[PDB]
DNA sequence: GCCGCCCTGGAGAATCCCGGTGCCGAGGCCGCTCAATTGGTCGTAGACAGCTCTAGCAACCGCTTAAACGCACGTACGCGCTGTCCCCCGCGTTTTAACCGCCAAGGGGATTACTTCCTAGTCTCCAGGCACGTGTCAGATATATACATCC
């Protein structure tokens, strides 16, 4: 949907055209890969206590994350470039009060400096990855913060077979630089450091590209080795499974009463 | 619905009322009337397409993607209107 | 006798001027380096001469006739004045996006050097298309002569 008119071609190729309040939301999750993913982690973190930030490095798709929680239903608040400071503050401290109703927090990546306090918030959800790690590094620090009373979680969304494998590549080589250079000159391990330099620059030469959405987790140098592994994830979900009888009770009934007060 | 097109088709109206009224003022107008805005970036948009197609045709002759200053010259050049201070 | 108030003098600090020294713009100098110069050779472009035929030119003629010119009249239109109303201009206030400074990677395109081969220039020979002139032929046009007819 990031293409102009595309999506017209699926609504007319797959709900016919008819755009009657429910088969937009089947186009807006079934349209992309990412979505029917994004659709059950919100699903399952709404059935469980926590909240949601969403990166990307796109506005537009942030446009498109908006209109998918309005058409969904769920009370979302969003930054980027375009939204002036007075009006981020307004949203940052409407998110972070204890009585929120909000659930879900949409960022464009590079926006807001290092002075967002994200406290509230537990799941980060990385959309889009960003060439530069540590701009990724910042956005899971926004609620990775001194302090944090929850165990934060990170779902990194990835598009199999695709231009975002190199992506995470450089990523993954840039990390790999910076715990070489950086991490190992912080403020009988020297006869060894002769080895693990070599370790680490075999993993630097290897492609990382050869109970699963579970919020929970149960020698410095194999913490590294974490998260770089790669979960592939299968959805084989069909077009009529989306929306159930209890989704679709609550959209029919609210577009037969909007018919009856108009407006 | 906070989705909508990339693409812009109101640019001509990038040329707004007052770039119109300084050009006017160089020009040596003093009173302008307002439906002389309308005609003022037709007549623009008019130009600038007869100088963009020739100097579109010179840069595929050349199996070029890039329009340079130099196919702009030659195509102000060749409908009478000669511009200095790009050719060198 | 003791304490408080008014008048006047010399020493400490701020500022202007000058000299020594370091930094920006431009010009002299040096080094590469490729294109202008010099020298020689040769082919041909053009100057020159000559003959033939046609157009132009100065100054005059004569005839025709249609265009130009002069004049009178009249009336339509250019122009000036006045009203009116409406729309553009000036100004104050609020918004907003241009502008400048930033990633982030990748492709397009300008050069430098090199290789290769296809295609266009050049040369020779030849033939047919183009330019010019003419015999001939079918369509268009005008009249000669015979038949029906009105007065």
């Amino acid at each position: 949907y990031l293409f102009d008119n595309a999506e017209e071609r699926v609504l007319q190729k797959f709900g016919d055209g008819k755009m009657t309040r429910e088969n937009v939301l089947r186009g807006l999750i079934m349209s992309s890969g990412k979505m029917v993913l994004l659709d059950q982690l919100l699903t399952r973190l709404k059935k469980d206590g926590h909240r949601v930030l969403i990166f990307s490095q796109m506005v537009r798709m942030l446009d498109i994350l908006g209109d998918y929680l309005s058409i969904k239903g769920i009370n979302f608040q969003r930054l980027d470039g375009t939204v002036p400071s007075a009006q981020r503050r307004i949203s940052i401290d409407h998110f972070n009060s204890p009585d929120s109703n909000d659930f879900v927090f949409l960022l464009s990546t590079r926006a807001g400096g290092l002075g967002i306090n994200l406290m509230t918030a537990d799941t980060v959800v990385i959309f889009d990855s960003d060439w530069n790690p540590q701009a990724d590094l910042q956005a899971m620090a926004r609620a990775h913060r001194i302090g944090q009373k929850n165990h934060v979680m990170v779902y990194r969304l990835v598009s199999k077979d695709t231009v975002e494998e190199e992506v995470l590549e450089r990523a993954r080589k840039k990390m790999i630089l910076e715990y070489a250079i950086i991490s190992l000159g912080v403020t009988k391990k020297n006869e060894p450091n002769a080895g693990e330099l070599s370790a680490i620059l075999k993993f630097g030469a290897g492609n990382m590209f050869t109970d699963v959405l579970n919020h929970a987790e149960d020698l410095g140098g194999e913490e590294f080795l974490k998260q770089f592994e790669v979960t592939d994830y299968k959805a084989d979900i069909d077009w009529d499974d989306i929306i159930p009888e209890e989704e679709l009770k609550k959209l029919q009934d609210e577009e037969q009463k909007r018919k009856d007060e108009e407006y | 619905a906070k989705r909508h097109r990339k693409v812009l088709r109101d640019n001509i109206q990038g040329i707004t009322k007052p770039a119109i009224r300084r050009l006017a003022r160089r020009g040596g107008v003093k009173r302008i009337s307002g439906l002389i805005y309308e005609e003022t970036r037709g007549v623009l948009k008019v130009f600038l397409e007869n100088v963009i197609r020739d100097a579109v045709t010179y840069t595929e002759h050349a199996k070029r993607k890039t329009v340079t200053a130099m196919d702009v010259v030659y195509a102000l050049k060749r409908q009478g209107r000669t511009l200095y201070g790009f050719g060198g």
